[PDB]
C-alpha cells in the first residue's frame, strides 16, 4: 500500500545498493535465496515488506529494483554470487561499451538505446504497485554513465509519471580527494539536469565518510564495503516509518514538503549516530542527549561542508528504538540555547522530529555494533553553497584552454552547452547568496 | 564483449609477441597443447576477449604475425607455446625489407598487404563487439617501422571510432645498431601522430639499466628485456579481464590521459622489481609501491622525468587493498612534488583498484604517465637527423623507389613541429 | 624468480615457524584490513550480544 | 573483494528467528 | 543491449552471451536427476538388480 | 548529584593519578576491571547502565611511554579508552614546547572531552588538576589548559594540587627559567593551589614510616590520603560537612593571596603505631609540627592567615574544640592580627582506608590540614635567586626563544613574582 | 615512535656500528638472523626504535654502510651478526680516500654522495616520525672525517629541526698511527662544530688506559675497545627503549647540557667496569656506582676532568633502585667536590632511572659530562697543526685537489676561537 521504487544506475550506485539490499533483507527476515525462513505460518505481519518486496503468489519475494548499468562486469558479479536466486533476471539490464567517464557517450550516443528497455521495466514495477511513494535513484556524478544515463531518467520519468517525488543520492566529488581527472566536467553537466528534475537530493561525499570511520570507527584502512554499509543504514532509517509503527509516523511525502522552501533550494546533507565500534561503544550508555549532540558535530556531517559557515534553513530528525518523547523535546531545547549553531532569520521553528519503535538491525561480519537507539539527520543549510562554488572554481582552470574538449564534441555534444551549464551554478549561488541574507 | 585483436610485425615485434603470450597463458592457465587447465573459475569468465573458440574446446590466440621474412616466423613457431597461433594466420613474405623504409611502405609492403588485410578483416568481423587494436612492433628496422606503420593508417581508415594502441620501441643514441636508424624512425613518427590513438615509447637502454642496477642480473638478453615489456603489456588490459573495485577499460585511459589531440605519447613502468637475493628484506605495502613506482630510474624509457612536468599520470593497482590508502598516498606524492606537476589541472592522477594480482606476487602496479620530458628523445633523434640529411647520406636507397626528397622535408617539419607545441605547454603558466 | 615469489611451478613459498609472543604482538599492533582493530578489553567473559543502553 | 566481503558474509542463520515490533478491605 | 545468439560461442562458463539460461538448463537437468534417484526409477539400478 | 573532575597532566600528574585512583576504586569496592562485585560514588564515578563503572578523568600527555603503561596494565579496562590523549614528540623540559609549538594541536582535543564529560554531570563543583611544574608539558600544557577552561566556563572553581621543585634537591637544570613562568598563568587562573615539593615528603618517609630507601610510589601513595581526606565530605556522612565551594571563602583572605600548602597526620607504620594510643589530642599537635609539614617551609618564620582541618573517623566535637583551645594558648604559633577566629573544622565518619602492598599503619582518626601562612613567601624568594643567577647571563635562553617564545615574556614573569613577594610583605605586618 | 636511523663511515664507524648491532641484537634478543627468539614482552614494545619488520617475521636494522674501499664491508659481511642488514644498504666506491680529507671530501665524496642521499631520504621518509641521527666515524681518516662531514652537512640542511648524534674518535698523539691527522681533524672539527647537535669524543689512548688499568686483562685488542664504545652507546639510548620512573630522550638531554649552541663536545664513561678476578669481591651500590662515574681514570677521553670544572653533567642510572638514593648521592657529590663545579648555575645534574639493566647485571650507569677540561684536546691538535702548516708540509697534497690555504686559516681560527671562548667561563664568575 506504500512501495518505493529504487533505480540502480552506474557503479557507484549498484555497489552503494548492493549492500543496501543485503540490509533490508535481514531487517525483515528474508533469506537471500528469497524465500521466508518459515513457510507460510500465521506469525508474518503484512504490508512490512511491501514497502520493497513484492509477493510472488506462493513462496518467495521480489525486491522492488532495478540494475541498470552500460557494462557487465559489476552486474555479472551479483548474477554469480549468492544473490543471483533473489532478483528478477531481466530487472539486471547491462550493455555491452561502457561510457568511459564521458558524458556524451551516456547521454547522446549509447544512452539512447537503453533508457527504452528501462522505461519499459519501470512501467511494469509500477502496475503491480498500488499506493507508490516515490522512486529512489542512486548515481555518482563524477562518470560517465552515472551522469549520463541518470540524467537520461530523470527527464523521461518527469513526464511519464509527473508529480511523484524523487530522492536522488548521489556522490559528489571530494574537495582534493578524487579519483577521475575530467570529473568536474561532467559533475558541472550533471548538476543542471538534476536541479530541474529531483525534489531532494542528498549529499554523499566520500572523504567525509573517510573521516568517521578514522575517527569513530578506529578504521584506518576501510575498503568501498566499509562505507557502503553506513549509507544502507542511513536510507534505512529514513524508510523505517513507512514499515514500523511509532509515535510519530512521517511518510516521505511529509518530508520535500517541510525541508524545501524554495522549488531551487532542495540540497541537503546528511549525517548519523551513533556510529561508533564493539570494542569502546560498550562502556557509553548513549543516551538520547549526548547522541543529538554528536549529531550536530560538524566533524559528523557526511558531506565535506563546515556548517558553521552558513545558517540553518530546517533540520530532520528521525529516531528509532526506545526513546521518550519528552526526552527528545528537553534535547532540543538545550541546541537552540547553544550559541554555536545559528537559524536563518525568518524560520523560528526548524525541527522536524520523528519516532520509530524499531531498533537498528546489525549485520554479521560488520563493523558497527548495534545499540538501542539511533538518530539520523537531514539538514537544509546555506553552508551547502560552498561545495559548488569549489567545483565552479575547478571546472573554470581547466574550460579556459579547453582541455579534454574533443571528447565531448566528437560524440555529438555542442560546443556551447558548456556554458548554458556554467550560469546555472552561477544563478543557483545567487539564490543561496539572496535567501541567506536577513530581513 | 569488447574484446581486442593483436597483431605484430617485424623481428623485434615478433619476439616481444611470443613472451607476451606466454605470460598470458600462464595467466589464464593455457597449456601448450590449447587445453585449459586453470584452477579458479575467474580465469575463465573472460577469456574471448584474447582467445577463440574452436572444435574440440581448445583455445587459439586472435593474434595476426605480418612480415617479410620466413626466418623469424620459424623460430617464433618452434618455440614454446607456438603451437597455439593458428597455422593459416601465418603471413610473410619472400624478399625482405632491408631496413628501408621505402622497401617496407611502397614497393614490397603495398603488394602483400592485401592478403594480410583479408586475414584481420575476419578477425574483426567475427567478434561480438571490437574494443580496439594493439600494434607491437620497432621504430628502427625497415619491415617494422614501415609496413608496421601502414598497416595502421588502412586499419585507421576502415575502423574510424576504435581505439589504436601500439607498444613501439624507439632507437637510442647509446645502444645503436643500424646506421639508418634516424632516417625510418623520423618518418614513422610523422605516420603514428596521425593515426594512432595511444602509442608507449621503450629504450633498450632503459631495459639495460633496469636489469643491471635494480635486478642486480649479472648477464641481460633478449629473453629478459622481453619479459619486461611482456609483464607491463598484461597490466594496462588487466583490469579488463578480472573483478576491480574501478574497473578501467582502455576508453577510460584515453579519455583520462590525452588533453590535446595530438599529445598521445606515454612512457610506462612497472612495480614491484626486487632482485632474487634481496626480496625477503622489503615489505609489499601500498607506501613501498608508490616510492618505486615515480622512481626515475624504474622508467621503460631514457627521457628523465624530472627534466619536465607531468601532464596527466596514471597508476593500475592489482591486488587485494584498501581504497583509503590508495587515495591519501595518490594525494601526498602530488603536493610533496607540486613543482613537477602541472599546475592548470587539478589532481592529474587516475587511480584504479584491481582484484587479482599477476600469478606469483601479492601485488603489483603499473604506471602510465604523460610527462614532457618525451621531447628529448625527439630532440636527439632529430639532431641525428638532420645532420645525416643535410649531406644526402644514404639517401639513393630511398630515393630510388619513387620517393623523392620533398617527403623528408615535411616529415623533419613535422617532428619539429610537436617538439614545438609539446614544449610550450611546459611552459604555460594560468 | 625475480617476477615470481610464489609459483615456481612446483615450490610454493614456505610455511614459516616463529615465537607465538611475536604473533599476539603483531595482532595487537597490526592495523588489519575492514576490521578497525582490537583495543585490549577482550574480557571473553562478557555476553555476545547483550547491547549497552 | 566482494565475494569475500558481501557474497558469503550471511550464513543460514540470522534469519531464524526474527521477530520485530508488532501493530483495600480495612473495614 | 546484451545482444544473444551471437554466432559462434563458447560453454556456459565464459559470460559471452545467453550464458545464464544455458547454466540453469545445465542445472535442471542435474535437478530431474536428483528426483530420478529419490524414487526408485533409475535404469541403472535395474541392471545391477537384474 | 554532585560530582568533580579531575585532571591529570604530564608524568607526574598521570603518576599521581595511578595510585590516587586505585585508592579511589578500593575505597568504593570497585574492581579493577570496573565491576561491583555483589550511590556515593557518584562523586567519583559514573554508571554505564548495566554493570561497570567509568571514572570521570582524563590522561594528558605527549610521551606515549606512561600511557601506553596504563593501557597495557591491570586498569586497562577502567577507563575510558578515547580519554587517554596521548601525543608523539614530547616537551623535553622546554616550557615553549608545550606552549606556543605542540600542545595547539592536542590541546583541542582535550577541551572536546571536557566538555563531553562536563555535559554529563549536572551538579559540577569544580575541577581538580594534577601537574609537575617544573617539567616542559607539565607548566606548558598545565597553563593553557587553564587558560582555556577559565574563559570557557567562568565562576566553577578549579584546585590545583602541584609540585614545585625542592630548594636543593632537584633533578633537571633549567627548572627555575619554566617554574617561573608557569606560576605566572595559574596565579590569575587557580582558586586553589597546594605545594607538594619532593624533599618535604622524602623526609616524612624517613622519620615517620622507618623506611630507608623511599621511592616515587611511596610519595604518591601519602597524596592519594590527602585527597582523599579532603573530598571525603563531599561522599561520606558527617557530623560537620564542608564541601568544595566552602574551602575559598574560608581560607583566601585576597584574590591574589592562594598558594597554600597541606599537612597530614597520623603518618606511622604498623610496627609501632601500637604501641601508643593515637588520641585526638595529640594528633592535631602533630599537625602542626614543622617537621611533618608537606612543603620543605619554616611556618615558624611567619604568621598563620586561615587553617582548615578535616576530621575523619570517630572524632568527638567536644574533643577537637578542646585541643584547638590549647593550639591557641601555644606560645609558639602566631596568627596575625586581624584574624581572631581562624579555624574551620569539618567532621567525618568514614575511617581512613588502607591499601594492601603498602607502607602506612591504619588508625582510628586522621586528620589532613589545609593553612595559608606568610611563610610560603620564602620559596619564591628562593626560586627567583636561581633564575636571577642563570638570568644574569642567560643560559638556556636560545632553547626557549626558538620555539616561538618572545624575549620579553622572561622579564614580565620575573615582575610579577616580585609583585606576589611585595604583597605577603605588606600584608603579614600588623596594622 | 620517535625511532632513529643509524650511518656509519669509514673503517673505524663500520667496525664501531658491527658490534654496536650485536649488542642491541642481543638485548632485544634477536639472533643473527633476525629471527625473534627473547623471553620477555617488554623486549617487543619499543623495539621500532632501531629495526624494520620484514615478511615472514624478520627485523633488519634501518642502517646505511658506507666507504670508498669495499674491503672493510666485505669482511663485516661474512662476519657474525653480519647477515642483518639489507645489502641495497651498502654504498661503496672504487678507488678509495686514502686518508685525504680533500679527496674524500670534494672530489670522490662529491660524486658518491647522491646514492647515499637517496638511501638516507628514503629510510627517513619510511619512519613514522623521526627522532634523530646518530653517526659513528673517525676525525683522523680521509674518507671518515670527510664524507660523514658532507653527509652531516647535507642532512642538517634538509632536517633543520631534527636532531643529531656523532660519536667521534679523535686522533690522540700520545698514540698516532697517521701523520697527517693534525689537518684533517681541524678540516673535520671546523664543519662539525657548526652542524652536529652532539659531540662525544673517544680517544685510543683512553681506551687503552682503561683496558689496561681498570680491566686489568693482558692483551685487548679493537674487539673490546669496539666492546666498551658500544656499551655506552647502548646505555645512552636505554631510556628511549625501556620504561622507567623518569623519561628522557636525546632532546631533553641536548636541553639539559647544552647551555650555549657552541658548547656541544662531550665526554662520556661506563661504570660498573672491574677485574675479572675481583667480580664475586664487589658490592655494587649506588655510592660504589656513582663514585666509579666521577673517576677521572674512567673516563673515555684523555682530558683529565680534575684540570677544568664541570658545567653541566647528566648520568642515566639502569635497574630498580630508590630515587631518593640517586637524589642524595648526586647532591652529595656535588657538595662535596663544589671545587671543580661551576658556581653561576646551581645544581647542574640531571638523573634519569630506567628499570630495565643489562642483560647480567644489577646495576649499571652511562655518565655524559660537559667538562670545561676538553681544551686540552683542541689546543695540542692546533698545536701539532700549526707546527705542520708553518712549514706547508704535506700541503700541495691537499691543495692539488681545489682546497687552498684560506680554508686552512679559517679553520685554525675557528678552532681557536672555540678554544678561547670555552675556556672563557672557567674564568667567568657571579
Ligand atoms: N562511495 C562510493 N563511491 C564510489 C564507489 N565506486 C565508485 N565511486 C565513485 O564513482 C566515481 C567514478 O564513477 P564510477 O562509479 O567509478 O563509474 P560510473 O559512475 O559507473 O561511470 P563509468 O566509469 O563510465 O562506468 C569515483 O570518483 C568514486 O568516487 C563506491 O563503491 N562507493
Ligand atoms: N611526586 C612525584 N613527582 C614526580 C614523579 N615523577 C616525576 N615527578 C616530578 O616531575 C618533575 C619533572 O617533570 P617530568 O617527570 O619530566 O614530567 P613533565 O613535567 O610532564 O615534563 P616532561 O618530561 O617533558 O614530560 C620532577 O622534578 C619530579 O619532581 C612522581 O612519580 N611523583
Ligand atoms: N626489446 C627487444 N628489442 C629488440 C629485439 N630484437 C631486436 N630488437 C631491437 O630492434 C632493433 C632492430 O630492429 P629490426 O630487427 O631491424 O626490426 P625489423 O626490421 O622490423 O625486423 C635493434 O636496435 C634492437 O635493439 C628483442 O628481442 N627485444
Ligand atoms: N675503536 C676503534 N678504533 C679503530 C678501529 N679501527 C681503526 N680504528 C682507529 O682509526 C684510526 C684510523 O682511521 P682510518 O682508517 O684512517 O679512518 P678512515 O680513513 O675513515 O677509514 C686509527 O688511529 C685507529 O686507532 C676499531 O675497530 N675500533
Ligand atoms: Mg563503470
Ligand atoms: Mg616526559
Amino acid at each position: 500500500m506504500r512501495e518505493v521504487i529504487s533505480i540502480h544506475v552506474g557503479q557507484g550506485g549498484i555497489q552503494v545498493g548492493n549492500a543496501c539490499w543485503e540490509l533490508f533483507c535481514l531487517e525483515h527476515g528474508i533469506q537471500p535465496d528469497g524465500q521466508m525462513p518459515s513457510d507460510r505460518t500465521i506469525g508474518g505481519g503484512d504490508d512490512a515488506f511491501n514497502t520493497f518486496f513484492s509477493e510472488t503468489g506462493a513462496g518467495k519475494h521480489v525486491p522492488r529494483a532495478v540494475f541498470l548499468d552500460l557494462e557487465p562486469t559489476v552486474i555479472d558479479e551479483v548474477r554469480t554470487g549468492t544473490y543471483r536466486q533473489l532478483f528478477h533476471p531481466e530487472q539486471l539490464i547491462s550493455g555491452k561499451e561502457d561510457a568511459a567517464n564521458n558524458f556524451a557517450r551516456g547521454h547522446y550516443t549509447i544512452g539512447k538505446e537503453i533508457v527504452d528497455l528501462c522505461l519499459d521495466r519501470i512501467r511494469k514495477l509500477a502496475d503491480n504497485c498500488t499506493g507508490l511513494q516515490g522512486f529512489l535513484v542512486f548515481n555518482s556524478v563524477g562518470g560517465g554513465t552515472g551522469s549520463g544515463l541518470g540524467s537520461l531518467l530523470l527527464e523521461r520519468l518527469s513526464v511519464d509519471y509527473g508529480k511523484k517525488s524523487k530522492l536522488g543520492f548521489t556522490i559528489y566529488p571530494s574537495p582534493q580527494v578524487s579519483t577521475a581527472v575530467v570529473e568536474p566536467y561532467n559533475s558541472i553537466l550533471s548538476t543542471h539536469s538534476l536541479l530541474e528534475h529531483t525534489d531532494v537530493a542528498v549529499m554523499l561525499d566520500n572523504e567525509a565518510i573517510y573521516d568517521i570511520c578514522r575517527r569513530n570507527l578506529d578504521i584506518e584502512r576501510p575498503t568501498y564495503t566499509n562505507l557502503n554499509r553506513l549509507i544502507a543504514q542511513v536510507i534505512s532509517s529514513l524508510t523505517a516509518s513507512l514499515r514500523f509503527d511509532g509515535a510519530l509516523n512521517v511518510d516521505i511525502t511529509e518530508f520535500q514538503t517541510n525541508l524545501v522552501p524554495y522549488p531551487r533550494i532542495h540540497f541537503m546533507l546528511s549525517s548519523y549516530a551513533p556510529i561508533i565500534s564493539a570494542e569502546k561503544a560498550y562502556h557509553e550508555q548513549l543516551s538520547v542527549a549526548e547522541i543529538t549532540n554528536s549529531a550536530f558535530e560538524p566533524a559528523n556531517m557526511m558531506a565535506k561542508c563546515d556548517p558553521r559557515h552558513g545558517k540553518y534553513m530546517a533540520c530532520s530528525m528521525m529516531y528509532r528504538g526506545d526513546v521518550v518523547p519528552k526526552d527528545v523535546n528537553a534535547s532540543i531545547a538545550t541546541i537552540k540555547t547553544k550559541r554555536t549553531i545559528q537559524f536563518v532569520d525568518w524560520c523560528p521553528t526548524g525541527f522536524k522530529v520523528g519516532i520509530n519503535y524499531q531498533p537498528p538491525t546489525v549485520v554479521p561480519g560488520g563493523d558497527l555494533a548495534k545499540v538501542m537507539r539511533a538518530v539520523c539527520m537531514i539538514s537544509n543549510s546555506t553552508a551547502i553553497a560552498e561545495v559548488f562554488s569549489r567545483l565552479d572554481h575547478k571546472f573554470d582552470l581547466m574550460y579556459a584552454k579547453r582541455a579534454f574538449v574533443h571528447w565531448y564534441v566528437g560524440e555529438g555534444m555542442e560546443e556551447g552547452e558548456f556554458s548554458e551549464a556554467r550560469e546555472d551554478l552561477a544563478a543557483l549561488e545567487k539564490d543561496y547568496e539572496e535567501v541567506g541574507i536577513e530581513t | 564483449m569488447r574484446e581486442i585483436v593483436h597483431i605484430q610485425g617485424g623481428q623485434c615485434g615478433n619476439q616481444i609477441g611470443a613472451k607476451f603470450w606466454e605470460v598470458i597463458s600462464d595467466e589464464h592457465g593455457i597449456d601448450p597443447t590449447g587445453t585449459y587447465h586453470g584452477d579458479s573459475d575467474l580465469q575463465l569468465e573472460r577469456i574471448n576477449v584474447y582467445y577463440n573458440e574452436a572444435t574440440g574446446g581448445r583455445y587459439v590466440p586472435r593474434a595476426i604475425l605480418m612480415d617479410l621474412e620466413p626466418g623469424t616466423m620459424d623460430s617464433v613457431r618452434a618455440g614454446p607455446f607456438g603451437q597455439l597461433f593458428r597455422p593459416d594466420n601465418f603471413v610473410f613474405g619472400q624478399t625482405g625489407a632491408g631496413n628501408n623504409w621505402a622497401k617496407g611502405h611502397y614497393t614490397e609492403g603495398a603488394e602483400l598487404i592485401d592478403s594480410v588485410l583479408d586475414v584481420v578483416r575476419k578477425e574483426a568481423e567475427g567478434c561480438d563487439c571490437l574494443q580496439g587494436f594493439q600494434i607491437t612492433h620497432s621504430l628502427g628496422g625497415g619491415t617494422g617501422s614501415g609496413m608496421g606503420t601502414l598497416l595502421i593508417s588502412k586499419v585507421r581508415e576502415e575502423y574510424p571510432d576504435r581505439i589504436m594502441e601500439t607498444f613501439s620501441v624507439v632507437p637510442s643514441p647509446k645502444v645503436s645498431d643500424t646506421v639508418v636508424e634516424p632516417y625510418n624512425a623520423t618518418l614513422s613518427v610523422h605516420q603514428l601522430v596521425e593515426n594512432a590513438d595511444e602509442c608507449m615509447v621503450i629504450d633498450n637502454e632503459a631495459l639495460y639499466d633496469i636489469c643491471f642496477r635494480t635486478l642486480k642480473l649479472t648477464t641481460p638478453t633478449y629473453g629478459d628485456l622481453n619479459h619486461l615489456v611482456s609483464a607491463a603489456m598484461s597490466g594496462v588490459t588487466c583490469c579488463l579481464r578480472f573483478p576491480g573495485q574501478l574497473n578501467s577499460d582502455l576508453r577510460k585511459l584515453a579519455v583520462n590521459l590525452i588533453p590535446f589531440p595530438r599529445l598521445h605519447f606515454f612512457m610506462i613502468g612497472f612495480a614491484p622489481l626486487t632482485s632474487r637475493g634481496s626480496q625477503q628484506y622489503r615489505a609489499l605495502t601500498v607506501p613501498e609501491l608508490t616510492q618505486q613506482m615515480f622512481d626515475a630510474k624504474n622508467m621503460m624509457c631514457a627521457a628523465d622525468p624530472r627534466h619536465g612536468r607531468y601532464l596527466t599520470a596514471s597508476a593500475l593497482f592489482r591486488g587485494r587493498m584498501s581504497t583509503k590508502e590508495v587515495d591519501e598516498q595518490m594525494l601526498n606524492v602530488q603536493n610533496k612534488n607540486s613543482s613537477y606537476f602541472v599546475e592548470w589541472i587539478p589532481n592529474n592522477i587516475k587511480s584504479s583498484i584491481c582484484d587479482i594480482p599477476p600469478k606469483g606476487l601479492k601485488m603489483a602496479v603499473t604506471f602510465v604517465g604523460n610527462s614532457t620530458a618525451i621531447q628529448e628523445m625527439f630532440k636527439r633523434v632529430a639532431e641525428q637527423f638532420t645532420a645525416m640529411f643535410r649531406r644526402k647520406a644514404f639517401l639513393h636507397w630511398y630515393t630510388g623507389e619513387g620517393m623523392d626528397e620533398m617527403e623528408f622535408t615535411e616529415a623533419e617539419s613535422n617532428m619539429n613541429d610537436l617538439v614545438s607545441e609539446y614544449q610550450q605547454y611546459q611552459d604555460a603558466t594560468a | 624468480y625475480c617476477l615470481n615469489q610464489e609459483a615456481l611451478q612446483d615450490q610454493f613459498p614456505k610455511t614459516t615457524i616463529v615465537q607465538k609472543k611475536q604473533e599476539d604482538f603483531r595482532n595487537f599492533k597490526e592495523d588489519h584490513l575492514g576490521l578497525p582493530k582490537n583495543l585490549g578489553q577482550t574480557n571473553a567473559k562478557n555476553n555476545p550480544d547483550m547491547v549497552f543502553g | 573483494v566482494y565475494k569475500v566481503d558481501v557474497s558469503n558474509a550471511v550464513q543460514p542463520k540470522d534469519y531464524q528467528n526474527h521477530t520485530h515490533v508488532k501493530k483495600p478491605n480495612n473495614e | 543491449m546484451h545482444n544473444y545468439n551471437v554466432d559462434r560461442k563458447y560453454q556456459y562458463n565464459c559470460r559471452i552471451g545467453n550464458w545464464s539460461e544455458e547454466w540453469e538448463l545445465d542445472e535442471y537437468k542435474m535437478k530431474e536427476y536428483l528426483k530420478n534417484k529419490e524414487k526408485q526409477k533409475l535404469v541403472s539400478t535395474d541392471k545391477e538388480d537384474r
